[PDB]
């Protein structure tokens, strides 16, 4: 029985059945909206033998809806930073660049110089270091003194201050212990943006001692450890 | 009886299966 | 000469009782003319098992 | 937590009725394939595994085949004492024999033996659930031997690959000789264990001779000694697979801390108290006696001289009553020796092995019994020298084409001498290389 | 005929890769500066804002 | 509040029979009919699974259904046979042949009719009837086609009523059957039309709890209806027990759906653990909590850590305070809340019953609604247009008379399922 | 204030034998679990190091973890073996191969997941974590890969906590493996970055305090790991038992790190005399102090008069006067102000504990950061670099994976660690 046989047929008056009605319209609408994945559509070059068929099988034939509230909070904490804007985790990190930068004079034998980049965020913490050199020591930092800010992570205090984050957090979820246990997606002490690790499905290999895995080319076939180890690139974030 | 014997036909193949070596090759 | 087990540290002395206790052992079979060096993977590896 | 043994040719078959004889007997699986056991489930062991398998009426069988191209032998085998230990499957018999050609062996006949083989391997592969390598035993001086022991290694290679393959390999002695064309076989057998070997170890008749002559005190000796050595040797490796121990040592351990680089594979082999009674009454076996002893050129079952060679590594295998300290000590006095050199790049030479099971001993044999043992396999640049007298005795005969009308008549293209010969003067050239100290900046 | 090729060919004596890679730097100096750039934290609950400063 | 429940083809005779089994001894009834038990809780619920007949003994409001006889049987033949009615067996003389055309529309129209006749026979001798519970296979032919219809029938002739069912899907890996994916496909179309709610289960998620926490040595299909049958008896136990927070199945359904096709849900049930290892733990509610929510305890493939949770419930059978399970819940909810859907604040319903499953002093039992349910669906659906794109064997349901229309619909309404659920599965930050 | 044990490899398993056993000893429970203790004091912090199984037992926080069954076979077969829960034993099915690479990249990644759920359950289950404790070999596979991976993990998930690490490295003199350079630079470029403390043990100190202090006839590896576990559960008896100074891991941490990557640190353990000598000398303050700083009782190969202690730690059991620990102290500091670094003014921290070991009247543990520890990694970079310049075994780990930049990376990591070492060494107040 169809939702408009049972809702004509039931015991509600009219303002409810309306209601109810256009609830039911517009979840349709909304889900027709969606990404999708297209259906399925027999091949055009298809072999014979498939059409045709034989006496005895053809004696057996008989023939908006979701509105967005975000409530903002007056003097919410700050939970954002520009330098952790800049930085991204897929490439390379700057002491990476600054190894990589190392290697190559040691390998050619010969003082390399360096790139000179327009980053903002670079001049400002040339600045800041600088001044911290100056006041802990009465002479300015050489050029050679100035690596370090490449070695160091940087960030924007409360107040608008610049100063260096001593031990940096992991960028997923982690524990701060006190009085009491907490876990805290976001802390200022991480560096990179706030992420989810993806995870290994739990029920990759077979229920028993047999060494079988599931396949890394689709959700069906399978694999074993021969020539390659398919236990190993199971990961997906979803 | 057919249930007697049905009852004892899977309590005998019980008491056989119960060592595993004699599963895998007995 | 064939059949005598020697008289080892790990096997300890036969006549006096004493036996030092050291790692690397595993439970021995008490069947005759065996050797209680053979190795035991019972706990680790239940045979026959699925 | 098993091995697989390949037995090919004469040598080969005869080399495996001493091992699974002295298997059998250390195991204690009587010649009919029976072992009493504990009537208790969770109560037993698992040490035969390694070797054999029981059916369910309890019989043990061997995870083996033997391989010959004559039927001689291997009727021999059936018609002995262990007829009911095999399967008669396992037990592949030809017609007629590679008649000392490797080109017979590889492109005629062979080539029509050889799915057997492969389709025996691949049922005894479908038995087992940790399978870490295969031991191949043969001798590359005839011609089914080298011709289809190569034909076969490159089928396993192929159908297996990353499985390990271990060879014992009989080589063509440097003065005794059997057979006038044992130079063409063996040049043309050791290009195929060039590619296709993880760790290939060698043996010398003339080097066990030697040693049962004078460690020994036979007259007389027969292939059944050399074979009851072979075995020792082979139980000795094994035996830390098997039974428990202060250090084990897995035979992918073998390969890590014994081949620097991947052509470097060839190694040399030596086993400590081989003594007979008499001595055994007036000699103390130390531990660091015996250490000794596994570093004596009279000690090897390989016709090479060390001492005109640079070691990179050497792996000591321990059984019976040894204590780890005494074991640094020994290896801290070798070290100290001056007529013993490694190469500059090796600082840390020494792997260590210490098994508790002493080693066993065979009704009919001539070695005395002792509380333990010590076993050696190790890699020189030595070697490279036993090449070359093979080398030479190819150059001449190669010089007229003295024989070589068998091999083009049998489907060979005359080519194939030229390349064999230039790839074991590369393999000369790599080892002379590989062992020179130091380098320069210019 | 067999023509495959398993095992990489042995390197020369005198081919040798990049090492001995050494930083210079002052770590006294080094250190007390990054000490002096730090950043405090606290591993305390931040505190919680009230139910009334919803916007 | 009564139920009734519905056992179709092998596997649900099967599963039936250990449920009775379970429910037999938890009530004290003998195999013969009669009361043996020792405390009056027994009696005052009985009549939630029992109807009484003269004299004392008790029969089981159950139909079994099934095209060929054999299990049938079998049934009678097992342990507890005896108890059921004998005019409430209901079978046909030829099989399903694994055809879902076969089951559903030559066959299955031939006895449903009878089949209705009796379950409305039992429904209307009620004095109040709680939902209906079904339990089958999808990948089969009778269970698939014949459940399905008796659904529709159902839901069409009770439509206040609940219906509930639980169902087995075939694994992509351990596979009975060449022609699964489209009995599958068509099942799951007729089941997000007709059901309420349903709970899904694989038999490699079983195969799998059995090895690795049970760690029995030689399993067998028993073993696997036990853990299904404790499951189905546990959602009950408040419906027919006293309690300090008392739960029933429409208040699940009223927490855990928020949109009415979102209605699939995972299980769990928490004191798992070998006779070896059992001495070396004890029991707790922390314990129970942390192996409930532990994937290694769902009995699907599909894992959570992939998805995220809209609703949970849990249902705790013991004596036990209510302060643990308020703060083990409230510290379920805090750790993990990345898992979490942000625009429900509380996800998780708690209740709490007095009596504890036999042999055991204390347990609960987990229903949870996540959107990696997606992942099993999809794998269905790619499975299903590998062998529809080449008409691999469309000729015997054609011949039954299916439109190939009806494949595309099916198809199109599964793809949507999973649509709904995939944008629920993931963040936005904007 | 609860630890948490891993075991990792063969030496961490052997020597984890050897602390429960000791441990087991200290508080009087039976190898069945059962508490036979005969003192309030014994029970009281009992929590500490294990938890509650029902009806009596106890059962040991701890983790074990090897690449090959083997070791697990023999420890569950030794005396003490049936405490450890059997759910708590994991292991692979091949070889570490002694290779790093093949440990912490191939079968790392495959077993990791199930070690880190395992560690969860147990960090979860404490209603206040201390930190963990770790014994592994540097030199060998299996324990330097997957080590060095779980610290990581570990230290990810409790970055506020404390992490310690036991560990093995290779002698000069007397290897047993020829790869033990490689996986022991790797392992020390992980541990410089993951560590809070690092306690390191050369077998050769060892083997020099078994033959000349203890003149031991035929010493074994379990006497070696006795002593090992004799300072591990020493260095938390402040925690688990009351005394007129209490002290604490992270109170230790504090006054011993300068610097974060300066963490790395001396052991001795004083009352060890032979037999024959037994019947000659009293315990008394004065004498412990003596053996303390005596380096024949000093468990590396460095010597402290190389080099120049920046901090020390003494932690006393037993029941002994303030006074004398303060004047011993005293003189100790102003007589050898040589072997001070000069600009920290005061270099030795004491405590004392109430408690001693049974059947000791007294006992000190000695915890000592020194600079001398250079010469070790200067030491193993050295054979490192005779190895490396020929590229001797590098395929093996090529074959795996690594880039060569690996190697130069943990070249220059540890080089960078002498050279920090050696700057502080040689600073001066100016
Ligand atoms: N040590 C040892 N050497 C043997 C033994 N049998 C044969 N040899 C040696 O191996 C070489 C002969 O190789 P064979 O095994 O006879 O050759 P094949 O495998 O039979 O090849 P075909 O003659 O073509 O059948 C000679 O150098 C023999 O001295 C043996 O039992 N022990
Ligand atoms: N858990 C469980 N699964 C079963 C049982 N019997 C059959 N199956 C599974 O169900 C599928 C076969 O479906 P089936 O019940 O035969 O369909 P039907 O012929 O319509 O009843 C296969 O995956 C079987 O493994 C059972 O008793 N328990
Ligand atoms: N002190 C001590 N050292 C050990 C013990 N067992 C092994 N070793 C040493 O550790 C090194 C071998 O490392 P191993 O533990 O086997 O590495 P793994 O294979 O990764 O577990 C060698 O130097 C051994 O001497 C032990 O019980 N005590
Ligand atoms: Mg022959």
């Amino acid at each position: 029985s169809t939702i408009y046989n049972a809702v004509d047929a039931s015991t509600l008056n009219d303002r409810c059945r309306t209601d109810l009605l256009d609830t039911v319209a517009q979840l349709g609408r909304h889900c027709e909206t969606l990404p999708k994945k297209a259906v399925t559509t027999a091949d055009a070059p298809l072999p014979s033998c498939t059409f045709n068929t034989t006496v005895s099988r053809s004696q057996k034939e008989i023939n908006t809806y979701f509105k967005d509230h975000k409530p903002k909070f007056h003097g919410a904490l700050r939970t954002q930073d520009c330098f952790r804007d800049t930085r991204d985790i897929t490439q390379l990190s700057s002491k990476e660049k600054d190894f990589v930068h190392r290697y190559a004079e040691a390998k050619m034998k010969k003082s390399i110089p360096r790139e000179e980049s327009d980053d903002v965020a670079k001049k400002v913490a040339t600045e800041a270091y600088t001044e911290a050199f100056r006041k802990f020591k009465g002479r300015d930092p050489t050029e050679k003194e100035l690596l370090e800010v490449e070695r160091l992570y940087f960030a924007y205090a409360d107040d608008g201050a610049v100063g260096v984050v001593q031990k940096p957090h992991f960028h997923g979820p982690h524990m701060h212990v006190s009085i009491c246990n907490r876990k805290y997606v976001t802390c200022p002490n991480q560096v990179y943006r706030a992420s989810l690790p993806a995870v290994r499905n739990a029920r990759s290999r077979f229920p028993g001692p047999i060494p079988v895995w599931t396949s890394t080319k689709n959700l069906h076939a399978v694999a074993s450890n021969d020539t390659y180890r398919p236990g190993v690139h199971n990961v997906s974030k979803f | 009886t057919t249930r007697e014997k049905k009852r004892l036909f899977m309590m005998q193949r019980a008491e056989r299966l119960k060592d595993p070596k004699m599963r895998h090759m007995g | 000469y064939l059949s005598d087990e020697p008289i080892t540290l790990y096997t300890g002395n036969p006549e006096t009782g004493c036996t030092m206790t050291v790692h690397g052992k595993t439970p021995v079979e008490p069947v005759e003319g065996r050797s209680r060096f053979g190795r035991h993977t019972y706990f680790t590896e239940r045979k026959y098992c699925l | 937590r098993e091995a697989i043994c390949i037995h090919i040719g004469q040598a080969g078959c005869q080399v495996g009725n001493a091992c699974w004889e002295l298997f059998c007997l250390e195991h204690g699986i009587q010649p009919d394939g029976a072992m009493p056991s504990d009537k208790t489930i969770g109560v037993e062991d698992d040490a035969f595994n390694t070797f054999f398998s029981e059916t369910g009426a309890g019989k043990h069988v061997p995870r083996a085949v033997f391989l010959d191209l004559e039927p001689t032998v291997v009727d021999e085998v059936r018609t002995g004492t262990y007829r009911q230990l095999f399967h008669p499957e396992q037990l592949i018999s030809g017609k007629e024999d590679a008649a000392n050609n490797y080109a017979r062996g590889h492109y005629t006949i062979g080539k029509e033996i050889v799915d057997l083989c492969l389709d025996r391997i691949r049922k005894l592969a479908d038995n087992c659930t940790g399978l870490q390598g295969f031991l191949v035993y043969h001798a590359v001086g005839g011609g089914t031997g080298s011709g289809l022991g190569a034909l076969l290694l490159e089928r396993l290679s192929v159908d297996y690959g990353k499985k390990s393959k271990l060879g014992y390999t009989v080589y063509p002695s440097p003065q005794v000789s059997t057979a006038v064309v044992e130079p063409y076989n063996s040049v043309l057998s050791t290009h195929s264990l060039l590619e296709h070997t993880d760790v290939a170890a060698m043996l010398d008749n003339e080097a066990i001779y030697d040693l049962t002559r004078r460690n020994l005190d036979i007259e007389r000796p027969t292939y059944t000694n050399l074979n009851r050595l072979i075995g020792q040797v082979v139980s000795s490796l094994t035996a830390s697979l098997r039974f428990d121990g202060a250090l084990n040592v897995d035979l992918t351990e073998f390969q890590t801390n014994l081949v620097p680089y991947p052509r470097i594979h060839f190694v040399l082999t030596s086993y400590a108290p081989v003594i007979s009674a008499e001595k055994a009454y007036h000699e103390q076996l130390s531990v660091s006696e015996i250490s000794n002893a596994v570093f004596e050129p009279a000690s090897m079952m390989t016709k090479c001289d060390p001492r005109h060679g640079k070691y990179m590594a050497c792996c000591l295998m321990y059984r019976g009553d040894v204590v780890p300290k005494d074991v640094n000590a020994a290896v801290a006095t070798i070290k100290t020796k001056r007529t013993i050199q490694f190469v500059d790049w090796s600082p840390t030479g020494f792997k260590c092995g210490i098994n508790y099971q002493p080693p066993t001993v065979v009704p009919g044999g001539d070695l005395a019994k002792v509380q333990r043992a010590v076993c050696m396999i190790a890699n020189s640049t030595a070697i490279a020298e036993v090449f070359a007298r093979i080398d030479h005795k190819f150059d001449l005969m190669y010089s007229k084409r003295a024989f070589v009308h068998w091999y083009v008549g049998e489907g060979m293209e005359e080519g194939e001498f030229s390349e064999a010969r230039e790839d074991l003067a590369a393999l000369e050239k790599d080892y002379e290389e590989v062992g020179a100290e130091s380098a320069d900046m210019d | 005929k067999d023509a495959s090729k398993r095992k990489d060919d042995v390197p020369n004596r005198y081919d040798k890769p990049v090492m001995g890679v050494k930083t210079e730097k002052n770590y006294v100096v080094a250190n007390a500066v990054e000490n002096v750039l730090a950043l405090p934290t606290k591993c305390i609950p931040t505190p919680m804002n009230r139910a009334v400063d919803r916007a | 509040r009564e139920i009734v429940c519905v056992q179709a083809g092998q596997c649900g005779n099967q599963i039936g029979s250990k449920f009775w089994e379970v429910i037999s001894d938890e009530h004290g009834v003998d195999p013969t009919g009669t009361y043996q038990g020792d405390s009056d809780l027994q009696l005052e619920r009985i009549n939630v699974y029992f109807d009484e007949a003269t004299g004392g003994r008790y029969v089981p409001r159950s139909v079994l259904i099934d095209l060929e006889p054999g299990t049938m049987d079998s049934v009678r033949a097992g342990p507890y046979g005896q108890i059921f009615r004998p005019d409430n067996f209901i079978f046909g003389q030829s099989g399903a042949g694994n055809n879902w055309a076969k089951g559903h529309y030559t066959e299955g129209a031939e006895l449903i009719d009878s089949v209705l006749d009796v379950c409305c026979k039992e429904a209307e001798s009620c004095d109040c009837l709680q939902g209906f519970q079904i339990c089958h296979s999808l990948g089969g032919g009778t269970g698939s086609g014949m459940g399905t219809l008796l659904i529709s029938k159902l839901r069409e002739q009770y439509p206040d009523r609940i219906m509930m069912t639980f169902s087995i899907i075939p694994s992509p890996k351990v596979s009975d059957t060449v022609v699964e994916p489209y009995n599958t496909t068509l099942s799951v179309h007729q089941l997000v039309e007709n059901s309420d709610e349903s709970m899904c289960i694989d038999n490699e998620a079983l195969y799998d709890i059995c090895f690795r926490t049970l760690k029995l040595t030689t399993p067998t299909f028993g073993d696997l209806n036990h853990l299904v049958s404790a499951v189905v008896s546990g959602v009950t136990c408040c419906l027919r027990f006293p309690g300090q927070l008392n739960s029933d199945l429409r208040k699940l359904a009223v927490n855990l759906v928020p949109f009415p096709r979102l209605h699939f849900f995972m299980m769990g049930f928490a004191p798992l653990t070998s006779r070896g290892s059992q001495q070396y733990r004890g029991l707790s509610v922390p314990e129970l909590t942390q192996q409930m929510f532990d994937a290694k305890n769902m009995m699907q493939a599909a894992d959570p850590r992939h998805g995220r949770y809209l609703t949970a419930s849990a249902l705790f059978r013991g004596r036990m305070s209510t302060k643990e399970v308020d703060e083990q819940m409230l510290n379920v909810q805090n750790k993990n809340s990345s898992y979490f859907i942000e625009w429900i604040p509380n996800n998780i319903k708690s209740s709490v019953c007095d009596i504890p499953p036999k042999g055991l002093k204390m347990a609960v039992t987990f229903i949870g609604n996540n959107t990696c349910i997606q992942e099993m669906f999809r794998r269905v659906g790619e499975q299903f247009t590998l062998m529809f794109r080449r008409k691999a064997f469309l000729h015997w349901y054609t011949g039954e008379g299916m439109d190939e229309m009806e494949f595309t619909e099916a198809e199109s309404n599964m793809n949507d399922l999973v649509s709904e659920y995939q944008q629920y599965q993931d963040a936005t930050i904007e």
